[PDB]
């Protein structure tokens, strides 16, 4: 959720949502939560720009990685991407 | 048959021959098929 | 998913926390279980398959020769039929 | 014993000794096997 979708939310479907573990306790959309709502007709219109506007990353990790030691004036960050 | 409870069948059973039948013996009327002997009773020592 | 009919397992999340008091989650493994619904699915056919069974006549349901489902027995004087 | 859809069993039942046997007392027609008697009716007070 960001903090756009979650203001228009927050006044009475958020809680809806979130009884629903739709969002959980960290303001995330569960997936099977959301996609029983939409199946079901229960589902806010509202989550569905978080589909859209919001697209998901593969589960990922970055490396930060400097060439040079500390006192350097030089020291580089190497950065790197990893997705699974 | 798949003849209900409440359903009927029209039949009569008949001796197409001669032989010593009483009058109104020769035939028998079927009306509902199970085991139907063509009375309301059977009686076999009716005196008949 | 509790229910006074079953409460079933649909949330499994593993957790850590920091010592500052922050927390540390994975993504959490969704479950979803089949529903029972009878008033959505009240679904009255016409079955004409089941031609003269009778309450009344000697006619049952049953697992004659051991198969799964049960067959149409009728009992006649002498001989019994029965429909697999 | 087991039979077919629609088979009867014929079997005659009878005393191989010296008795007072009635006319017709001295053999028993079987046409099942359930318990079944020489008549059509068993009826132990029918003056017979």
């Amino acid at each position: 959720l960001s903090q756009k979708t979650f203001n228009r939310l927050a006044e009475q479907d958020w809680q809806k949502l979130y009884n629903a573990r739709i969002i959980t306790e960290d303001g995330r959309i569960c997936t099977l939560a959301y996609r029983r709502w939409v199946q079901s007709q229960k589902a806010i219109p509202q989550l569905i720009s978080l589909l859209n506007n919001g697209p998901r990353l593969p589960p990922h990790s970055l490396t930060l990685t400097t060439d040079r030691y500390d006192h350097d004036p030089e020291q580089q960050i190497r950065q790197q991407v990893v997705f699974s | 048959a798949l003849l209900g409870p409440y359903q009927d069948v029209q039949a009569i059973l008949s001796y197409g021959d001669k032989a010593g039948l009483a009058n109104g013996c020769e035939a028998l009327a079927v009306s509902h098929g199970m085991n139907d002997s063509g009375q309301f009773q059977l009686d076999f020592n009716d005196g008949k | 998913d509790e229910s006074a009919i079953a409460s079933t397992l649909v949330f499994v999340r593993r957790v850590g926390h920091e010592q500052d008091g922050n927390v540390v989650t994975l993504p959490p493994l969704e479950l979803a279980y089949q529903d029972f619904s009878p008033r959505h699915h009240a679904h009255w056919q016409p079955m004409d398959v089941l031609a003269n069974f009778n309450a009344i006549q000697r006619w049952q349901l049953v697992d004659l020769k051991g198969e799964g489902l049960p067959g149409l027995l009728y009992q006649d004087k002498g001989a019994w039929w029965y429909r697999s």
